[PDB]
């Protein structure tokens, strides 16, 4: 399990979604991803998690209406095709090739800052992008009181990793208590299902020796 | 150059098994999912099953699920399809088709890019049978510009061929012997008709001569 | 799942331009990729289109792909027909784990003027009615192009069980012939009012009817 | 490109920022241009920024360069539809040295 894979929950990290520790050990074989991609500002988020003491997961409770939320692949494989356990690959309807302009928001009711993570999908080609999330220019915005940033997918061919030439870009912000995060998106979104809270203090290391 | 080759096609009594094997070459076989497509003799294409590059995931069609088992050996660059509890419906030509992706069955299928040459699997309890000839009588003295339509009906015969002549080979002009139909029973059947003048109806004798050599059955029939 | 629907027969003159359409029953046509395979008789199929418009290396630029989301159709298009383009054309698409194949389309390059088929429909012989069997023979001769559709009707109603239809084969005179034999039992034969053999060619229907005695 | 050597490779490319959207489509055609670079430890994407600019050496266009470092046996893959200044040669380092900045004689 990769230390960042605890946030997204790829199949390797199914047993580490809500761990709690004083000492966290990363191993050289840990991969944070199943569907190829990488975290923006990865090390800062790793440094945050190493001294986090653990992760508590609270459902964010997004409901989606009249789109496809079963996105899956045989790269993230648990039973058959699957995906990241904490997230959802939002596709378009089989009936209509449209992705409606959606607005989804979350309020952090808790006393600790919330680790919100999400992905932006870079399809292999515009053909692939239009087939999954519908035609037209795709746009994803993220906003809070502190944080604001907007994202547009960059379709194109990437080197094969686990059979896929596409890439998912994972982004994250930290909601302060009582603040609100809002997602506008009409496609190319990997929405969070659950948020993440830090359990305490700990120390992370990197090693390859017996415990 | 990518090239696929299938072997193992034969004739099988219904209720039997057959292990087809497709041979791959000219590409990195381990990193491309493979699939089996069949075509009934005179019908469209029908996808049968598929298998991932690793070999762990295996996907079957409904019509064959549980009776067919697909497998592969990445070291021998060979594909396999185990066909069990065979039926008359499963009689077709089977191709192995290289899939364009590593994984099969995920949100998007780019088709196939190469097709093996094919192999014929035939399933029928082929008992050799002599035909049973029936006369096709002409219309009630009704005609068009003098013509008329009468012929002989060859029914439930196996195997091909038969030979149908009229009046021991005398009547040649106006005859038409149709190709046989391979009906559901695994047997053939055909007819042959003549376009004759409507005058001689009732005043002349037309005899059809059917010759089936494998059954040693030869019958002359009158209309 | 869903089903795809192409015409059975398409014909045109060399150098002209054809389109073979493919219509999807359920689900949008632009929700997954569509292929176009071609099968010249006696050879394995080969793929002339993938991802709804893309030509493999070695496919003449006269082949084009298309997607019409309004009609929910995908349309092949061949410019400047050659004589070697004469084949059967299957469209293909995809669902959850299901691979859907079109019915197939017979593309004929006209080498001689079109000729409507000649239908001759025979009742069952009284001798077979003594074998407690009954067989209807619909003989179809001298048509071009070599594509027909045979439909049987029991007195006003489609009957598909017991029918056996031949693949059209060329006669001596470079025209095609076929047969269609409906199997019945004498109790069903004397049951209804009439029996019909409907042969469809190039959008025209020639119907013939027979009856007991 | 695949790194067939026993040492990290240095890959450099450029993006062309044209003086206008007209200039840009003259060179590469109409459309929107996007370059995507990707490897194991690297994935990033770049968009040409055409528009009015002051002259530098009498030229109002710009070409900025980007660079990753390919680890051994790692494969780099580009996807471009224009405004791509493509690399012809990769660079391999030879060993250890030391760099200085000076304005006096050797
Ligand atoms: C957040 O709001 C709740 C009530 O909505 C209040 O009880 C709490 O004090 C607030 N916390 C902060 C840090 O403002
Ligand atoms: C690089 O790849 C070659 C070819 O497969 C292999 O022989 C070699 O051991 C590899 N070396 C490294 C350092 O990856």
């Amino acid at each position: 399990c990769g230390l960042l894979g605890t946030i997204t929950g790829p199949p390797q990290c199914d047993q580490f979604l809500e761990f709690s520790a004083d000492l966290i050990i990363e191993r050289r074989e840990g991969s944070d991803v199943c569907y190829p991609g990488k975290f923006v500002n990865e090390e800062a988020l790793r440094q945050i998690l190493r001294e986090s003491g653990g992760i508590d997961k609270e459902a964010m409770g997004f409901t989606y209406s009249g789109i496809r939320t079963n996105g899956a692949t045989s790269a993230c494989r648990r039973s058959g095709s699957s995906f990241y356990a904490e997230m959802k690959w939002l596709l378009s309807n089989t009936d209509n090739a449209a992705f409606p302009q959606m607005t989804k928001s979350y309020k952090n009711t808790r006393k600790s800052p919330a680790l919100i993570v999400w992905g932006i999908h870079h399809s292999v080609s515009t053909a692939e992008q239009t087939k999954l999330y519908g035609s037209g220019n795709k746009l994803v915005t993220v906003g809070s009181s502190n944080y604001q940033q907007s994202f547009v997918p960059s379709p194109g061919a990437r080197p094969q990793v686990n059979g896929l030439s596409g890439r998912i870009d994972f982004h994250w912000l930290m909601l302060n208590p009582n603040d609100t995060v809002t997602f506008s998106f009409n496609g190319a979104f990997i929405a969070p299902d659950r948020a993440s809270f830090l359990r305490g203090k700990s120390m992370g290391i990197q090693s390859g020796v017996q415990v | 150059e990518v090239q696929l080759v299938e072997s193992g096609g034969g004739l099988v009594q219904p209720g039997g098994s057959l292990r087809l094997s497709c041979a791959a070459s000219g590409f990195t076989f381990s990193s491309y999912a493979m699939s089996w497509v069949r075509q009934a003799p005179g019908k469209g294409l029908e996808w049968v099953s598929a298998i991932s590059g690793s070999g762990g995931s295996t996907y079957y069609a409904d019509s064959v699920k549980g009776r067919f088992t697909i497998s592969r050996d990445n070291s021998k660059n060979t594909l396999y399809l185990q066909m069990n509890s065979l039926r008359a419906e499963d009689t077709a030509v089977y191709y192995c088709a290289k899939d364009r992706l590593l994984w099969f069955g995920e949100l998007l299928f780019e088709g196939f890019d190469y097709w093996g040459q094919g192999t014929l699997v035939t399933v029928s309890s082929a008992s050799t049978k002599g035909p049973s000839v029936f006369p096709l009588a002409p219309s009630s003295k009704s005609t068009s510009g003098g013509t008329a339509a009468l012929g002989c009906l060859v029914k439930d015969y196996f195997p091909e061929p038969v030979t149908v002549s009229w009046n021991s080979g005398a009547l040649t002009s106006g005859v038409h012997t149709f190709p046989a139909v391979l009906q559901s029973s695994g047997l053939y059947s055909l007819s042959s008709v003549v376009t004759v003048p409507s005058s001689s109806l009732g005043t002349q004798t037309y005899i059809c001569n059917v010759n089936h050599k494998p059954s040693n059955t030869k019958v002359d029939k009158k209309v | 799942n869903f089903m795809l629907t192409q015409p059975h027969s398409v014909s045109e003159s060399p150098g002209k331009t054809v389109t073979i359409s493919c219509t999807r029953s359920s689900g949008s046509i632009a929700s997954n990729y569509v292929q176009w395979y071609q099968q010249r008789p006696g050879s394995s199929p080969t793929t002339v289109i993938y991802e709804d418009n893309q030509r493999p290396s070695g496919v003449p630029d006269r082949f084009s792909g298309s997607i019409d989301s309004s009609s929910n159709s995908a349309s092949l298009t061949i410019s400047g027909l050659k004589t070697e383009d004469e084949a059967d054309y299957y469209c293909q698409s995809y669902d959850s784990s299901n691979v859907v194949f079109g019915g197939g389309t017979k593309l004929t390059v006209l080498g001689q003027p079109k000729a409507a088929p000649s239908v001759t429909l025979f009742p069952p012989s009284s001798e077979e009615l003594q074998a407690n069997k009954a067989t209807l023979v619909c003989l179809i001769s001298d048509f071009y192009p070599g594509a027909v559709t045979v439909a049987w009707k029991a007195d006003s109603s489609p009957v598909k069980a017991g029918v056996e239809t031949t693949t059209p084969s060329k006669q001596s005179n470079n025209k095609y012939a076929a047969s269609s034999y409906l199997s019945l039992t004498p109790e069903q034969w004397k049951s209804h009012r009439s029996y019909s053999c409907q042969v469809t060619h190039e959008g025209s229907t020639v119907e013939k009817t027979v009856a007991p005695t």
